[PDB]
């Protein structure tokens, strides 16, 4: 059989592949880089703009456009341009061929999924696609069917709750906090001990102290005095040039504005609490299946301590009665693609492709019709 | 998006 | 060296250099190992190119009459 | 086909040749001579100026003018009389035949382009004309395509960083510390030894003598101790005319002015604290691939030692998990020359000479239009 | 600053 | 050149 792809467009990540693998075999970052200085050797064999791997080693010489953000793509003709590099130039295989599987953030815009079908069908010619939400994937990678998933990529925040395979659309939460929102504080806040970013270049930089030092105080205004009185928590990070930077107390201010985001201005609440009131959402007799299987997904919810930060304070909310579980698997980063790889895989999905002959007649909007 | 966020 | 009959060390040295020279003055200039075998190779592509010349003129040798060609 | 020509007006040397040849033709010091005394026999077939060679061998009768100094063109009656040589005398060609490239130092004047050009095609009647930046040619040179240059010829010295053949004008240095202020500030500190030099004709000395005896020290005041103390440094030169001069501690604290501009007066860093400036002026991602790719180039770089110095006192700035490299070629006084050579053969260039159909509809102003 | 400029 | 320095 021609198996289908499962294509995560997620954002800052692509992650592509192909259904029954196990893992995929693209991950790069869905940025476009276009050169900005006076090219003025001769004969160098200059090129319009570069994708993901490239955009990043050239960095330095570029503006580098992230086309998606908060789950939204804003710009089509970069876009297309990371599909076309996924396609052909990273996995090497004709779309044509067989189908194509996309994943979306709930509650995004309408018009969204149009757009990609109809760039699918017209310019790349798949001869079948679906869309897919994201923290549905999440289940099916952790091997459940009855869940609440936090899944917390860059860009966006959401939960679902999910019963028995039944979705509860009246409490799906949607959130804006994402892992762009803590490098641009990430960045804001390193100023204070002088070290400075102001370009995108740069912003790939504070984007890998965050990855690497960062992590979460399971309690944080003790920490926060432990850090001010000792320093044997400050850690130090080598630059791309060779200087020296040293990280304190900062290191772990800023994945707890996951959990105040009055740190950075917004009003909403935390993730825990926008858990624990998607739980009070749902019906009292699920309530305790929900609190059992409390889901982590995607990369923003792997820093250290995230896991038992959650417990402690979902614990601090819930009644004393229920017993309150967070499960964090390792893969948590990939789970969404694994769940799309087996979703993709099953047998019985094969019906529910939007095929070109259904496109052709319905148009686009065929998309609200067939899929959630 | 469109009108509240600036996607 | 021993086959062809030259100096050891010429053939060390050249191999591993080049020289320029300008009309007043002249340099000799080390080359990368990538350059290294790439010069040897095409010094050995035209040693035989050369070989293959001379093989093709004594065959002519062999093959002409002194008579004067009117058309062929 | 017709091969370009390639002439390197630099200052104080011409060099000159075709385009796919590995060393210049034509290397002559870009002289004009005009005899001050009275000639007194009759019908010897006196001629008015002199060019070049000529003024060289004749200089004890003659004054001689620079046309160019720092690298700005000061006299365009001597210069279209040196490039009326070189055509004619020199290469004995007819420049009305094929193309002619011309190099010049970044970020002097405007007008010294446009009055280049319009002499190239008003009298000079080439078909086509290019001018490049002296410092993208040596890297042309030097087989690289990201660097940054260190170029420093009579006249004028600068840094240009060029990564991936795209170049960074805004961290373009220029300096006018050069081989003709290291010539007078040896000459005004050789009068310690009570040697004087006070002509021309014997200015035309004094840069032959800093040319043999001259060297870096690795460490200036240890050297200056040194040879206060052991005279066993000092060493002697035959003047034309048969006298002896012996040259100690002088001969290093002439060269070493590059590295201290106080000792003619200047404010400015020397040139090791300008090519680090220019690499701080660059991003950061960069950084690492300028400091491994640091190439010399001109003939005021050819002094022994140099780069030792240049490896130790950029090393003493840069951080200490950097690697310092400093490329210094035995060609390295030709190697602009040597990159303009291989720049006007590439097929790909053909495109770009300014020809003389483009420049009878925009006028001379054109090079800023069509040129870097 | 300490890194990202000169001062 | 035209200000600052001799040429
Ligand atoms: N190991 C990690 N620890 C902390 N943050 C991470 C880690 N890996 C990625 N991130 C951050 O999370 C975001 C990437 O999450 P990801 O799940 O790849 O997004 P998506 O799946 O939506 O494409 C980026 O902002 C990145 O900086
Ligand atoms: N071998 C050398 N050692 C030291 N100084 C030199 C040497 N050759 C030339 N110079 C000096 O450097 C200047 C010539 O540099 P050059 O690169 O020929 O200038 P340009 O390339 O601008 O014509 C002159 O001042 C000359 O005295
Ligand atoms: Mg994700
Ligand atoms: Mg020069």
């Amino acid at each position: 059989e021609t198996t289908a792809l499962v294509c995560d467009n997620g954002s800052g990540l692509v992650k592509a592949g192909f259904a029954g693998d196990d893992a995929p075999r693209a991950v790069f970052p869905s940025i476009v880089g276009r050169p900005r200085h006076q090219g003025v050797m001769v004969g160098m064999g200059q090129k319009d703009s570069y994708v993901g791997d490239e955009a990043q080693s050239k960095r330095g010489i570029l503006t580098l456009k992230y086309p998606i953000e908060h789950g939204i793509i804003t710009n089509w003709d970069d876009m297309e341009k990371i599909w076309h590099h996924t396609f052909y130039n990273e996995l090497r295989v004709a779309p044509e061929e067989h189908p194509t599987l996309l994943t979306e953030a709930p509650l995004n815009p309408k018009a969204n999924r149009e757009k990609m079908t109809q760039i699918m069908f017209e310019t790349f010619n798949v001869p079948a696609m679906y869309v897919a939400i994201q923290a549905v994937l999440s289940l099916y990678a952790s091997g459940r069917t009855t869940g609440i998933v936090l899944d917390s990529g860059d860009g966006v925040t959401h939960n679902v709750p999910i019963y028995e395979g039944y979705a509860l659309p009246h409490a799906i939460m949607r959130l804006d906090l994402a892992g762009r929102d803590l490098t641009d504080y990430l960045m804001k806040i390193l100023t204070e001990r002088g070290y400075s970013f102001v370009t995108t270049a740069e912003r790939e930089i504070v984007r890998d102290i965050k990855e690497k030092l960062c992590y979460v105080a399971l309690d944080f205004e003790n920490e926060m005095a432990t850090a001010a009185s000792s320093s044997s928590l400050e850690k130090s990070y080598e630059l791309p040039d060779g200087q020296v930077i040293t990280i304190g107390n900062e290191r772990f201010r800023c994945p707890e504005t996951l959990f105040q985001p009055s740190f950075i201005g917004m009003e909403s609440a935390g993730i825990h609490e926008t858990t624990y009131n998607s739980i009070m959402k749902c019906d009292i007799d699920i309530r305790k299946d929900l609190y059992a299987n409390n889901v982590m997904s995607g990369g923003t919810t792997m820093y250290p301590g995230i896991a038992d930060r959650m417990q402690k304070e979902i614990t601090a909310l819930a009644p004393s009665t229920m017993k309150i579980k967070i499960i964090a698997p390792p893969e948590r980063k990939y789970s969404v693609w694994i769940g799309g790889s087996i979703l993709a895989s099953l047998s019985t999905f094969q019906q529910m492709w939007i095929t070109k002959q259904e496109y052709d007649e319905a148009g686009p909007s065929i998309v609200h019709r067939k899929c959630f | 998006w469109x009108a509240x966020c600036p996607a | 060296c021993d086959l062809m009959g030259v100096d050891y060390e010429e053939m060390a040295h050249w191999l591993c250099h080049r020289k320029l020279a300008t009309a007043t003055e002249t340099y000799i200039k080390p080359i990368s190992k990538l350059h290294a075998i790439n010069a040897r190779d095409a010094l050995a592509k035209h040693i035989y190119a050369n070989l293959f010349n001379w093989i093709v003129d004594h065959v002519n040798k062999a093959l002409h009459s002194t008579v004067k060609q009117h058309s062929f």
